[PDB]
RNA sequence: AUUUUAAUAGCUUCU
RNA sequence: AGAAGCUAUU
């Protein structure tokens, strides 16, 4: 169930570049940084408070 | 106790740890030079020094840190920081190691002192490390013959060679681009327009070199082999630290066609082949032929002539100018998500807690500064000048392992393009791809572009690109596209050998060697061979494509040049050498619009860049072995064969001039016997005689460590490389692959099964949306399941239960589909049957 | 009919990429030859009349192009636009150490021979 | 904008 | 039973 958080994050995450968010240069670092560490995290607990915070800068429009 | 020596005598000769009137009449005669000091004698000697930088290992370096604290190179606390020693963790290590660099040079500057007062008082001799002090006085002249003065002559052959990778390690010749040679004065201003330096290169040559009795070239053009091309090319690397980085490169030359001014190149300022010149120029001309008008738009000449200054702060390499108005940027894609095997593999008892398959394998965004970034790590590419007798003795026996194929030229008939349609490089890739550029240029056009890379140089920009590409690591790769004016001239100069090779079967190369149907079992089987106590020692190169030194792909190239004996002349080898140099280790890389220059290292766009690769792991495996043998005492081997190994290898490295074909065949058996190879690549496998390799005979995993660190300048940890005890168990990884026994009828084989978690990611994530539907693409889910089959065979159920999600999961697109042969599970038992 | 369109393509190229050239040093360093050979490295640091200087951070800006004129590869070189990672235009003023944090690194910055 | 090498599966026609 | 083309997989 600790892989279910970084499927979601995965297509979370490919939604950005569906609506055009690379213009932002500095945000897109920004998340790209977030999914990284989301993807190689080791302990769960640490992955759901950065896939909220993802999740947050989708729901930012 | 324990110090470095460099002996030879009657029977022990190697460059190992042994632990420790008539001089008085030569002292007279010799004590007129400044060189000669036994007061003043540093506790560590240069052979010391070279020792521990030679063969270094961790925790046992206690050597090289006292040295390093006594000649104020750095403070004692440096140490405290972890993998100080580190070149790509530590780049700081490379300024402190080039903070008694003086030290060296002035140990240099002695040497000549003393042997020319050696000469002025007729005295013979022979010069050893071990007979200096750090500081540069010389002592230790015992085994001196007198003669009549004027006529002495040293012998410098084990002083100099063993010494020559200090010399690039702490930049020893920093001191020559300072006025007067002095440290304190300011720089010198060369002039823009010099590229010659021959007159200095010789003055460089005879002030530190000035009885190494072997002719320099300082243009490679003038040599007589290709064993004077690796001698000569040896001092240039040295030699080129000098002077400005300015003056490398091609030369232009002002040209008129049809009355027009034209900038054209007409020869290249190597900093290892010298400075060549082309032989095919015209001043004046008319309308251009497509050969010749193909050459003009490959060269770099033009393409930076019209384009504007360019200063980057981001590398630290050479800026050479921007042909854009301003940088470009690319990101790279997240990979894409296949909900409905997801969901159907969380249904089929997958993906629960405390389950020993996971989801590991991803597809990594990256931002626009990942690519100058993975193209910044050249820095690790640096000037490594090697042992050139050791490079003429390892190169024989490297060349002994590729004697069995058929080379030579071809003809542009005999050509077999793999994929036409990939790309034309730059800035070809605007008009089309390689297939215009085949179809166009006619057959005797080939040719003539072939023969005109005989008798001239082309220098050629290839562009840089990105990677969409599956790996646990979020580290960008970048890939080389090569122009189709390059790839031309090597397919005709190497695909006679390259496919020979990959038609070769049970050689030490297994590149072109199926794994499928028992051919795991065929290479694993071959490899064990009759080594009397096997064992298994597979290694891993860091970072093998940036640090490459310049010198083993160099050497590597002559080897695959080799085969041309009889269909080139050495005037049209010598050209063929140097196209490959200005094509491939040195040039002009389109790293995002703008051009730069490439120190040095691999290109993936290169046809021989994976057969290079085997020929560079073989040189560094055998090097390993020879360094082992000499390393070890020779008073301690009981085996009256192998002393007498050791003894005539160490003749062979140091007293001979020409190559000794008999003693190469015996340090070829014995390596074939003792030490068996699988290459491809960079990865390898060896079954070696563990009695050896415990008493110092064959190479061991430390003797590897030791080479990778002055040869490569990388190092190499114990966490890539594996070792295991009982040949029941294959190799621990290979390409990626466990290996274990099984039951097949009423045979044990062997049989390759991957990473479960990677075959899972295979599925779960791919990089093409259009991929999504499997209903179209049943194909790529079958794939997977042949090479996941092996896992029913593991002892863990939880792993033998990927294929059979797999397999179910083919039955369910089958339904919508409409046959059974794709669900039949004999169908993957086929594809490891020895029957075809 | 392959080989002749893309024989067209690739010299027009030759003949309409010299005329780029900037033509007030053609003549001024083109023309120039020591005998008739020079290296190809140092052709633009001397014949290019347009500068273009990319910069990673403030640290690295004031310590290399700080103010509106800057020398480099001895010659003055005056400063005529500068644009952000997101190519737009940045004013001089900008460019601080309290702005450093807001600012989209890296900078273009553009410049013109003296 | 997407390189090189090698191996396999599928499908498409030629006798 | 071999050629040749395309696609996909490692
Ligand atoms: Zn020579
Ligand atoms: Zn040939």
């Amino acid at each position: 169930k600790m892989s279910d958080v970084k499927c979601t994050s995965v297509v979370l995450l490919s939604v950005l570049q569906q609506l055009r968010v690379e213009s932002s240069s500095k945000l897109w670092a920004q998340c790209v940084q977030l999914h990284n560490d989301i993807l190689l995290a080791k302990d769960t607990t640490e992955a759901f408070e950065k896939m909220v915070s993802l999740l947050s800068v989708l729901l930012s429009m | 106790v324990y110090r470095a020596f460099d002996i030879y005598n009657d029977k022990v000769a190697g460059f190992a740890k042994f632990l420790k009137q008539h001089e008085e009449t030569i002292y007279n005669l010799l004590k007129d030079c400044p060189a000669v000091a036994r007061q003043r004698l540093t506790k560590y000697t240069m052979a010391d020094l070279v020792y521990a930088l030679r063969h270094f290992d961790e925790g046992n370096c206690d050597t090289l840190k006292e040295i390093l604290v006594t000649y104020n190179c750095c403070d004692d606390d440096y140490f405290n920081k972890k993998d100080w020693y580190d070149f790509v963790e530590n780049p700081d290590i490379l300024r402190v190691y080039a903070n008694l660099g003086e030290r060296v040079r002035q140990a240099l500057l002695k040497t000549v002192q003393f042997c020319d007062a050696m000469r002025n008082a007729g005295i013979v001799g022979v010069l050893t490390l071990d007979n200096q002090d750090l500081n540069g006085n010389w002592y230790d002249f015992g085994d001196f013959i007198q003669t009549t003065p004027g006529s002495g002559v040293p012998v410098v052959d084990s002083y100099y060679s063993l010494l020559m990778p200090i010399l690039t390690l702490t930049r020893a010749l920093t001191a020559e681009s300072h006025v007067d040679t002095d440290l304190t004065k300011p720089y010198i201003k060369w002039d823009l327009l010099k590229y010659d330096f021959t007159e200095e290169r010789l003055k460089l040559f005879d002030r530190y070199f000035k009885y190494w009795d072997q002719t320099y070239h300082p243009n490679c053009v003038n040599c007589l082999d290709d064993r004077c091309i690796l001698h000569c090319a040896n001092f240039n690397v040295l030699f080129s630290t000098v002077f400005p980085p300015t003056s490398f490169g091609p030369l232009v030359r002002k040209i008129f066609v049809d009355g027009v001014p034209f900038v054209v190149s007409t020869g290249y300022h190597f900093r290892e082949l010298g400075v060549v010149h082309n032989q095919d120029v015209n001043l004046h001309s008319s309308r251009l032929s497509f050969k010749e008008l193909l050459v003009y738009a490959a060269d770099p000449a033009m393409h930076a002539a019209s384009g504007n200054l360019l200063l980057d702060k981001r590398t630290t390499c050479f800026s050479v100018a921007a042909l854009t108005n301003n940088v470009a940027f690319q990101t790279v894609k997240p990979g894409n998500f296949n909900k409905d095997f997801y969901d159907f593999a969380v249904s089929k008892g997958f993906f629960k807690e405390g389950s020993s398959v996971e989801l590991k394998h991803f597809f990594f965004a990256q931002d626009g500064n990942a690519a100058i970034s993975d193209y910044d790590y050249y820095r690790y590419n640096l000037p490594t000048m090697c042992d050139i007798r050791q490079l003429l003795f390892v190169v024989e026996v490297v060349d002994k392992y590729f004697d069995c194929y058929d080379g030579g030229c071809i003809n542009a008939n005999q050509v077999i393009v793999n994929n036409l349609d990939k790309s034309a490089g730059f800035p070809f890739n605007k008009w089309g791809k390689a297939r215009l550029y085949y179809d166009s240029m006619s057959y005797e056009d080939q040719d003539a572009l072939f023969a005109y890379t005989k008798r001239n140089v082309i220098p050629t920009i290839t562009q840089m690109n990105l990677k969409y590409a599956i790996s646990a690591k979020n580290r960008a790769r970048t890939v080389a596209g090569v122009s189709i004016c390059s790839t031309m001239t090597n397919r005709q100069f190497h695909q006679k050998l390259l496919k020979s090779i990959a038609a070769t079967r049970g050689a030490t190369v297994v590149i072109g060697t199926s794994k499928f149907y028992g051919g795991w079992h065929n290479m694993l089987k071959t490899v064990y061979s009759d080594v009397e106590n096997p064992h298994l020692m597979g290694w891993d190169y860091p970072k093998c494509d940036r640090a490459m030194p310049n010198m083993l792909r160099i050497m590597a190239s002559l080897v695959l040049a080799r085969k041309h004996t009889t269909c080139c002349s050495l005037s049209h080898r010598f050209y063929r050498l140097a196209n490959e140099c200005a094509q491939v280790l040195s040039e002009m890389v389109m790293c995002g619009g703008s051009l730069y220059v490439k120190p040095g290292g691999t290109s993936s766009g290169d046809a021989t860049t994976a057969y290079a690769n085997s020929v560079f792991n073989i040189c560094q495996a055998v090097t390993a072995n020879v360094n082992a043998l000499l390393s070890t005492d020779g008073n301690k081997i009981a085996d009256k064969y192998v002393r007498n190994l050791q003894h005539r290898l160490y003749e062979c490295l140091y007293r001979n001039r020409d190559v000794d074909t008999d003693f190469v065949n015996e340090f070829y058996a014995y390596l074939r016997k003792h030490f068996s190879m699988m290459i491809l690549a960079d990865d390898a496998v060896v079954c070696f005689n563990s009695t050896y390799a415990s008493q110092g005979l064959v190479a061991s995993i430390k003797n590897f460590k030791s080479v990778l660190y002055y040869q490569n300048n990388v190092f190499m940890s114990e966490a890539k490389c594996w070792t295991e005890t009982d040949l029941t168990k294959g190799p621990h990884e290979f390409c990626s692959q466990h290996t274990m026994l099984v039951k097949q009828g009423d045979d044990y084989v062997y049989l390759p099964y991957p990473d479960p978690s990677r075959i899972l990611g295979a599925g779960c994530f791919v990089d093409d949306i259009v991929k999504t539907d499997g209903t179209l693409m049943i194909e790529r889910f079958v794939s997977l399941a042949i090479d996941a089959y092996p896992l029913t065979k593991h002892p863990n159920q939880e792993y033998a239960d990927v294929f059979h999600l797999y397999l179910q999961y083919i039955r369910k697109l089958h339904d919508e589909l409409t046959t059974s042969r794709y669900w039949e599970p004999e169908f993957y038992e086929a594809m490891y049957t020895p029957h075809t | 009919d392959k080989r002749a369109k893309v024989t067209s393509a690739m010299q027009t190229m030759l003949f309409t990429m010299l005329r780029k050239l900037d033509n007030d040093a053609l003549n001024n360093i083109i023309n120039n030859a020591r005998d008739g050979c020079v290296p190809l490295n140092i052709i633009p640091l001397t014949t290019a009349a347009k500068l273009m200087v990319v910069i990673p951070d403030y640290n690295t800006y004031k310590n290399t192009c700080d103010g509106t004129t800057f020398t480099y590869a001895s010659a003055l070189w005056e400063i005529q636009q500068v644009v952000d990672a997101d190519s737009k235009i940045v004013q001089l003023s900008e460019i601080s150490m309290d702005n450093s944090p807001n600012l989209a690194w890296p900078l273009i910055v553009t410049a013109l021979r003296a």
